[PDB]
């Protein structure tokens, strides 16, 4: 019959969201501990 | 006995339970998603943001 869709069918689209997430914050934070840290000299 | 003309026409069938169906409400535009990726979706649009 038509079923409809269950989390368990799209949850991978979910890991890859939380993943990007995850990734985007460390890049903000490794560019703020490089100007962090080159502060701190100049 | 002696029967009389038909009267009426008849014939055998097959009777069965009634398989009840969901009738859809006002909001049956929900229905492709299940309400747990309804709950999800929310919850990533509040972590994305
Ligand atoms: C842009 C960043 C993307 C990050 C994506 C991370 C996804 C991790 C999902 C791991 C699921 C478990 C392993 C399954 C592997 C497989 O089935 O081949
Ligand atoms: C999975 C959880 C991870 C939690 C990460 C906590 C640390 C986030 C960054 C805090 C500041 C780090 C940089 C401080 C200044 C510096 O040393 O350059
Ligand atoms: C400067 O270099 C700071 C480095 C900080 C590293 C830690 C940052 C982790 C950010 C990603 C966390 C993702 C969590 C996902 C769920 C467990």
């Amino acid at each position: 019959k038509t079923s409809a869709l269950s989390l368990s069918n799209v949850a991978g689209v979910f890991y890859i969201l939380v993943g990007g997430l995850g990734l985007a914050m460390l890049v903000a934070l490794i560019e703020f501990c490089y100007k962090s840290r080159a502060e701190a000299k100049r | 006995i002696d029967f009389s003309k038909p009267f009426m026409s008849l014939g055998i069938s097959i009777m069965i339970k009634k398989p009840q169906k969901s009738k859809p409400g006002v909001f049956s535009f929900l229905d492709p998603l299940a309400y747990e990726i309804w709950m999800c979706i929310v919850f990533a649009y509040i972590g994305v943001s």
